[PDB]
């Protein structure tokens, strides 16, 4: 299960010069990445929420994973987004 | 947009995980951000290794350094070998 | 501090 390859290969053109070019192997090999990424910090928070005898994976035991495993940064930016989706 | 990212696509994935019952409404958005901070990072730390090498082509083997370099992408380790 | 969660991946990915 992977997020679709035109939105993934989409945000990798933003990210490089306009001039630049992006193999299809380099997209199919980040669309594996951002599932592993997405697998990685939900293994790490059901584990906790394992732990906690809680049910429900909420959005403070993903950021709280996120923090723990070296993407404190995300934190903030990930907040901010939630709450203007909220608004 | 960080909008247009499927949440049941997201939310699937999250599902693969034995000790997942239940999910929140909101993990599944937080996702959809961490998603693209994510990709975009990954491409221009990749990009080092395509400029470093002559190329205007970004290629698996530049993802593939990109992990070995940053602490961070240690969780790629058997996804990009 | 990655590692202990990708040792407990590999087990999860290879099921």
């Amino acid at each position: 299960i992977y997020l679709p390859i035109a939105n993934v290969a989409r945000i990798m053109k933003n990210a490089i010069p306009q001039t630049g070019k992006i193999a299809k192997d380099a997209k199919e090999c980040v669309q594996e990445c951002v599932s592993e990424f997405i697998s990685f910090i939900t293994s790490e928070a059901s584990e906790r929420c394992h732990q906690e005898k809680r049910k429900t994976i909420n959005g403070e035991d993903i950021l709280f994973a996120m923090s723990t495993l070296g993407f404190d940064s995300y934190v903030e930016p990930l907040k901010l987004y939630l709450q203007k989706f909220r608004e | 947009r960080v909008q247009e990212l499927p949440l049941a696509r997201i939310k699937k994935i999250m599902k693969l995980d034995e000790d997942v019952k239940m999910i929140s409404a909101e993990a599944p958005v937080l996702f959809a951000k961490a998603a693209q901070i994510f990709i975009t990072e990954l491409t221009l730390r990749a990009w080092i290794h395509t400029e470093d090498n002559k190329r205007r082509t970004l290629q698996r083997n530049d993802i593939a350094m990109a992990i070995t370099k940053f602490d961070q992408f240690d969780f790629l380790i058997d996804i990009v070998p | 501090k990655q590692l202990h969660r990708i040792l407990k991946r590999r087990q999860a990915r290879a099921k």
